[PDB]
């Protein structure tokens, strides 16, 4: 999986892609 | 119960949404979370009568 965002200290929205092998969870909120 | 922002120091990118609440630094002091001279907001209220 990757993390995305610009400052990643819960002020911003930070998307987050997670591989458990099983399915891939998005989100977007910090 | 409507807000717009006024203040932000680039332009946005096509589709896209920014809803963080810091004040914004119009000078050279910094805000450090309170009001004061060149220190404001980034959102205003509307007015609607
Ligand atoms: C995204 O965040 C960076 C980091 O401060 C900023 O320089 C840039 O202007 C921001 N992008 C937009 C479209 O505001």
């Amino acid at each position: 999986g990757w993390i995305f965002g610009t400052t990643l200290d819960s002020k911003t929205q930070s998307l987050l892609i997670v591989n458990n092998a099983t399915n891939v969870v998005i989100k977007v909120c910090e | 119960n409507y807000l717009y922002r006024l203040f932000r120091k680039s332009k946005l990118k096509p589709f896209e949404r920014d809803i963080s609440t810091e004040i914004y630094q119009a000078g050279n002091r910094p805000c450090n979370g309170v009001a004061g001279p060149n220190c404001y907001s980034p959102l205003q209220s509307y007015g609607f009568r």
